[PDB]
């Protein structure tokens, strides 16, 4: 009754639905119904026929974990016939040409790269910012718990950084941008730590609603509880899926500034765009993060939209994707 | 030391599947026990909480196509194996029986 | 008409429905919220779904219950594989360009290429050069073969398996039964079906079997002798057998007269075909004649197997470019199987698809495969409409995927209502069942 | 006789929930005093017909011969073509 008057029909049943599925392959011992999830999950293939100026093809990076990734690339404007197979790694033509590498979202738990609502995002992506997506395919828990997405993430930047087709010619470097959704920004946010940690210079960082938590029961949490899609009881169960054995919410993995944590003083960082959703049950944990971001002497661009629930970014009908794709594609082509 | 044919099936009897196919190596009095298929019967039907079929067909059926003893170290061991935890139910088994049919066929020519 | 910005993310939802489906989604949240976890185990565990994108029919059933595309993978290789694709689009454009020329030394060419490389390109590469080789000069063991593709390839299983589900689904409440395999082969997928109906509730019905086969001397009576296996099966398990078997040089040979059918009512039938509607293209007019004796048939079910790929092409190259494609990726599933002489057979089993398929021309060219969207073309417009497969189908493939293939990266999915067998993000085989329209 | 006033003081204690826990800790100085003897004491079981007492003192060598390897087996209670037949035959428990 209070979430319907906030977002457009089409996006409160799409959410609706999935909450109500994750409802039912949720089981209260901590069991994960894997067969069912794959069975509702909608996906698609790639395809190197260009659609509306965009062609896709999937790279086996690693055999021993099965790791995987989409690549999404601009049509070949200069030829006219589709791109072949020896086309597909075709070293790029432009001064700068930045490289986005996406990390999805589900709470480290649901979705997949071959996902229908996050391919249909990399393609706009690469539509509005003119860019290279690179989209990984992370193991998921409760079979594969921690930090098995935080070495995907890492094998995924080794990878993406050797690529000698994907170089610029200005510098004959490769430009990172790591982006992540969800717990994809979480991800992403550690990959950048270990980005940081090595020789790899990643340039920006984008969040979009990432996710963290804690120990104590902010005041979004308790006033927006089950208002807005989104359960403490789900949080949690999430949560005690994803995290170790014996840990609490405050392990560093779920909130970065933690005393258990690590301090980011006299530390490179990337240039960070945080967007947080005003009507999230997490708000507070996020602006938080951006808070801590602003004042451990780094550089973070917040984008608090004051009615933006989850989702938001899933369909092209809000004001508010508009402006974050705006905002994004300003921040890439700076 | 000595035990008697209906000794041996109730020592044996409370050993579950792991202790009982172990102790189907030890003693040939023991081996001869732990062929008998009641208690792998019993082991099988205890990883179902309902397989949705009368016993009376079951135990003839499985029986007639190599046993319960091949049932569960062909097929119910793998799936099993990687975790414990879940409970069979009925893709299971017949997913299982299925593969038994289908191997009993191959050694009929 | 659909909703665009949804239909794109995958579901199938009318534009003036939206606010029913709404409206049921709030229902079924009240509904989850008073009858708790022991009502929504039930909906986990015994419960089937089917087509999920049509949020309708799922959420009718809840509430119910509850009351051209190019797929390519780049593997790691080398650049000695980009020199084997380059020499080998070199040969099949110059033999396209009536050189026959220059196709002599570029298939030379790849041959010295060929044992540099290593790996499956290595393979792939021996087993175009040699049908390039034999068709330049043409315009100027079985029953074991197919044996090996079984214990090797999980593409037979997965066949057997999921329309196995889908038949035995649509024969219950009847107490007489008759299948017809197009594929009767070896029977294997059979003994497993027949199982399922000794243990089916309500009482197993009367099993009546019809095969029909290849012509040769051997299994004119080897299509006998099947049934010989199969007749002392179904008394070890009490159930009523019957059997006849066929021979025939092509399936558009066969009428609806000589299968000796009993009325539908009395009797109900399931039509059943595995990787054998792609070798009837070649004969033209064959596939029209053939659907038609289905419809004739009027059976309840009829299972498809068949091959995700456009291998029948009017233009050489492309044939040639989507099989090096698809090829590729089959051996490259087969990298890291232990070597086994299952393994040596199997590839022979898959040379001798190669060969057939470029270097054949007009009928002698068999493996015309298609595309589940031009397979369902045909299909649909003899009368046959889709049966949707379940999760219960759908759950024991992937079960299946985990007993005999432990790493490698085969997956399932569900799509229109059928299933995929795929490696990793590529689809290789698609099983679907089809209805008449009413 | 020994086993005979092992029974009464168990039956009778049977005649005399919460009350199995404690009855269990009473059977675990049970089978210690009734060790030894335990074997017999299934030989005076099948001479008695006993029920109960039957299936509580096999539950206790079950609980013993589980986690034990081939000549451990052996040793606690003293007890090549068929030896490779059985191991190759149960070769996934010791997989
Ligand atoms: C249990 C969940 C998970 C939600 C919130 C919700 O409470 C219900 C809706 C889920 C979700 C649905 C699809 C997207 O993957 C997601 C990121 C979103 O925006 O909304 C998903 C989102 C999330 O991943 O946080």
């Amino acid at each position: 009754i209070e979430s319907r008057t906030v977002v457009p029909l089409n996006t409160w049943v799409l959410i609706s639905n999935f909450k109500v599925a994750y409802n039912i392959l949720r089981r209260p011992d901590g069991t994960f119904n894997r067969h069912l999830a794959e069975y509702l999950d909608r996906k698609v293939t790639a395809n190197a026929n260009p659609v509306d100026g965009v062609f896709s093809f999937d790279v086996l990076i690693d055999r021993r974990i099965n790791l995987l990734s989409r690549v999404y690339r601009p049509a070949y404007a200069d030829q006219e016939q589709p791109p072949s197979i020896l086309d597909l790694e075709k070293p790029v033509d432009g001064d700068i040409v930045p490289v986005i590498l996406f990390f999805h979202g589900g709470s480290f738990a649901h979705s997949s790269a071959n996902s229908a609502i996050y391919d249909t995002l990399c393609r706009r992506l690469v539509g509005l910012c003119k860019c290279v997506v690179v989209s990984v395919n992370y193991r998921r828990a409760p079979e594969n718990p921690y930090p098995c997405a935080y070495d995907d993430g890492w094998i995924a930047l080794n990878w993406v950084n050797s690529r000698s087709w994907l170089k610029s010619k200005k510098d004959s470097k490769v430009h990172i941008f790591l982006a992540g959704d969800s717990s994809g920004g979480n991800i992403a946010h550690n990959v950048a730590l270990r980005a940081g940690e090595s020789g790899i210079d990643v340039l920006g960082n984008i969040l979009l609603n990432p996710m963290f938590g804690g120990n104590e029961r902010t005041e979004s949490e308790k006033s927006l509880d089950g208002k807005y899609f989104v359960t403490v009881r789900d949080r949690d169960w999430y949560w005690k899926a994803f995290l170790p054995e014996g840990e609490d919410r405050e392990h560093p993995a779920c909130n970065p500034f933690s005393p258990r944590g690590k301090s980011l003083e006299g530390v490179s960082f990337p240039k960070s765009l945080v967007v947080v959703a005003g009507l999230d049950l997490i708000r507070d944990w996020q602006l938080a993060y951006a808070e801590g971001l602003k004042k451990a002497g780094q550089e973070v661009k917040l984008m608090h939209l004051e009615k933006a629930t989850v989702g938001f970014y899933l369909l092209p009908n809000n004001n508010h994707f508009h402006n974050v794709m705006d905002e994004i594609s300003a921040f890439v082509n700076a | 030391s000595n035990l008697d044919e209906n000794l041996v099936y109730e020592v044996l009897k409370h050993v579950d599947a792991k202790t009982l196919a172990m102790s189907s190596c030890v003693s040939k009095i023991w081996h001869k026990t732990a062929q008998d298929e009641r208690l792998w019967e019993l082991i099988c039907t205890r990883h179902w909480t309902n397989i949705g079929c009368g016993q009376n067909q079951l135990r003839s059926v499985v029986l007639a196509l190599g046993g319960f003893r091949r049932l569960h170290s062909l097929y119910l061991w793998p799936l099993s194996k990687p975790n414990p935890r879940a409970r069979f139910g009925k893709d299971e088994l017949k997913l299982t029986l299925s593969l038994l049919s289908i191997r009993y066929y191959e050694k009929m020519s | 008409m659909d909703d665009e910005l949804l239909a794109v993310l995958g579901y199938k939802v009318r534009s003036s429905e939206m606010a029913e489906v709404a409206l049921k989604l709030e229902q079924l949240e009240t509904m989850m919220s008073n009858v708790q976890e022991d009502g929504l185990s039930h909906l986990a565990t015994d419960t089937v779904h089917y087509n999920p994108s049509e949020l309708y029919s799922w959420l009718d059933n809840m509430l119910s219950e509850l009351n051209s595309t190019r797929s390519v993978i780049l593997v790691d290789s080398q650049e000695n594989g980009v020199r084997l694709v380059h020499a080998l689009m070199a040969c099949a454009e110059a033999i396209q360009q009536n050189n026959l020329t220059l196709a002599e030394a570029l298939v030379k060419q790849i041959g010295c290429l060929a044992v540099s490389q290593a790996g499956a390109m290595r393979k792939v590469a021996t087993y175009f050069a040699e049908a390039l080789a034999r068709r330049i000069y043409r315009l100027s063991l079985s029953d074991t073969l197919q044996m090996h593709f079984y214990e090797t390839c999980p593409y037979l299983k997965f066949a057997h398996f999921t329309a196995n589900q889908a038949i035995l689904e649509a024969f219950e409440g009847k107490k007489r039964v008759h299948v017809i395999d197009f594929s009767m082969n070896q029977g294997l997928q059979w003994p497993a079906l027949m199982q399922a109906l000794a243990l089916r509730e309500g009482g197993p019905p009367t099993f009546r079997l019809t095969g029909i086969g290849p012509p040769a001397p051997d299994n004119s009576d080897h299509l006998h002798e099947v049934g010989c296996k199969l007749a002392q099966l179904a008394e070890a398990i009490h159930v009523e057998f019957e059997y006849r078997g066929f021979v025939a040089n092509s399936l558009a040979d066969l009428d609806a007269s000589m299968l000796e059918l009993r009325p539908s009512d009395t009797e109900a039938v399931a039509v059943n075909s595995v990787f054998e509607l792609h070798k009837l293209l070649g004969r033209p007019g064959g596939i029209e004649k053939v659907l038609g004796v289905v419809k004739q048939i009027k059976p309840v079910i009829f299972t498809v197997v068949e091959q995700e790929s456009n291998h029948n092409g009017p233009v050489f190259l492309d044939r040639f470019t989507e099989s090096l494609h698809y090829y590729s990726t089959l051996f490259d599933s087969l990298e890291g199987v232990p070597n086994s002489q299952d393994k040596v057979m199997s590839e022979v089993y898959l040379g001798k698809q190669i060969c057939n398929l470029v270097a054949c021309e007009g009928p002698d060219r068999v493996e015309r495969h298609e595309t589940l969207s031009q397979w369902g073309n045909r299909f649909g417009s003899s009368g046959l409409a889709p049966a949707h497969l379940g999760s219960n189908a759908f759950k024991q493939a992937s079960m299946l995927l985990s007993v005999f293939n432990s790493g490698q990266g085969y997956r399932v999915e569900e799509s229109n209502g059928c299933l995929m067998l795929g490696w990793h993000t590529r689809p290789l085989i698609t099983t679907s069942a089809w209805k008449l329209s009413t | 006789s020994k086993i005979l006033s092992k029974v009464i003081e168990y039956c009778k204690r049977h005649v005399e929930g919460s009350s199995d826990e404690d009855l269990k800790t009473w059977d675990s100085e049970f089978i210690k005093v009734d060790q030894g003897t335990l074997f017999d004491l299934i030989l005076a079981a099948n001479y008695l017909n006993i029920k109960g007492l039957l299936d509580l003192t096999c539950q206790t060598v079950a609980d013993m011969i589980k986690g034990k390897t081939p000549e451990e087996i052996r040793k606690t209670f003293n007890i090549p073509e068929e030896e490779e037949e059985v191991r190759r035959e149960n070769q996934w428990a010791f997989e």
